[PDB]
């Protein structure tokens, strides 16, 4: 779980 | 305090690591958590997808959203606990900090 900058 | 490390040995780190730069290739994986000393409140995600031309700068503020706090307290974004330059490129931070793993580590903190 990414944080899609 | 920093805990991904604590919570996954090296070999799921780097696969991980692997897993994304590969799905997104221009971005560098970065990985927030809290300064082991300091009583600054959680911030709302660990790990971000950032471009590689972002800047430090452009990145304390993305991190300063994901936390709850008074307008008249501090935050402080560090690696290995040096200060990054806001004006540097995170691409640049990376090249100089990057961990065995794939990773970026930084941590945050109310004091400096």
């Amino acid at each position: 779980d990414w944080e899609i900058v | 305090g920093p805990s991904f490390k604590l919570e996954h040995p090296l070999e799921r780190r780097q696969a991980e690591a692997a897993r994304i730069r590969e799905k997104y290739p221009d971005r560098i994986p970065v990985i927030v958590e809290k300064a082991e000393r300091s009583d600054i409140p959680d911030i709302d995600k660990k790990k971000y997808l950032v471009p590689a031309d972002l800047t430090v700068g452009q990145f304390v503020y993305v991190v300063r959203k994901r936390i709850k706090l008074s307008a008249e307290k501090a935050i402080f974004i560090f690696v290995k606990n040096i200060l990054p330059p806001t004006a540097a490129m995170m691409s640049a931070i990376y090249e100089e900090h990057k961990d065995e793993d794939g990773f970026l580590y930084m941590t945050y903190s109310g004091e400096n």
